[PDB]
């Protein structure tokens, strides 16, 4: 019986994950 | 191509939620400030959704961006305020139960007769044993060294005790006029709070 923490914290952490990465683009090539 | 990663936020948001629904249906502590706080996660998730679409369409509108920042913001905001409270859910859980188990030893420690002692310790023994186990997935989630170490001694001391509680009740109950058996009923008594106290403060630490 996992705790509420342990069944939010992986899918906390791919959001987190997720939201970076979209921050983190960045492509030149777009601008034409 | 930038829609791949608005999808991935998108996927994340979903299945962030749906464990959020769920911790919030199911909660017996902070029910409806749960609720709240998912309901949050979900209306600041949906704004996401619409600020990383446009986002992704026009990668570089500094405008759209920065309409992507600020809601990425609001958003991890709102599953902070929800992981907090998530928290607090568990250590209240563990608060109750902490709070049977020393209702518990009381009631062993004065059981009238051999009889009822016998009860009271069955009575006890199960509560002390679930205890444990919410008190051990406790402690692999305190960061602090020193707490947790605090939190494995007395969960030690409460397992140790509870069985020689037992026995210094039942030597009382057998020898009612010796001194000696009641005050040594009484030190395990000590020891036993002790280790309640130590759980009650390492929990919330």
């Amino acid at each position: 019986h996992p705790t509420n923490v342990q069944r939010l914290a992986e899918p906390s952490q791919m959001l987190k994950h997720a939201v970076v990465n979209l921050i983190n683009y960045q492509d030149d090539a777009e601008l034409a | 191509k930038a829609h791949v990663l608005a999808a991935s936020v998108e996927q994340a948001t979903e299945n962030f939620l749906e464990k959020g629904d769920k911790i919030a249906k199911e909660s017996q502590f902070l029910k409806e400030e749960l609720v709240v706080a998912v309901e949050d996660v979900r209306k600041q998730g949906d704004l996401m959704k619409s600020a990383a679409g446009e986002f992704a369409d026009d990668p570089c509108s500094s405008v759209k961006r920065g309409n992507m920042v600020r809601a990425a913001r609001a958003l991890l905001s709102a599953v902070t305020r929800l992981l907090i409270l998530a928290d607090m859910a568990d250590v209240y859980k563990l608060l109750v139960q902490l709070k049977v188990v020393e209702d518990g030893i009381l009631k062993l420690r004065n059981a009238g007769n051999e009889q009822d002692l016998g009860i009271q310790y069955k009575a006890l023994k199960p509560e002390v044993d679930k205890l444990n186990i919410m008190a051990a997935k406790r402690q692999q989630e305190l960061k602090d060294v020193g707490n947790r170490d605090q939190m494995a001694a007395a969960r030690g001391i409460l397992q140790k005790n509870v069985p020689i509680l037992y026995t210094a009740s039942q030597a009382c109950l057998q020898h009612p006029d010796v001194a000696a058996y009641k005050a040594n009923r009484d030190l395990i008594y000590k020891q036993l709070q002790q280790a309640v106290t130590g759980i009650s403060n390492a929990a919330q630490a």
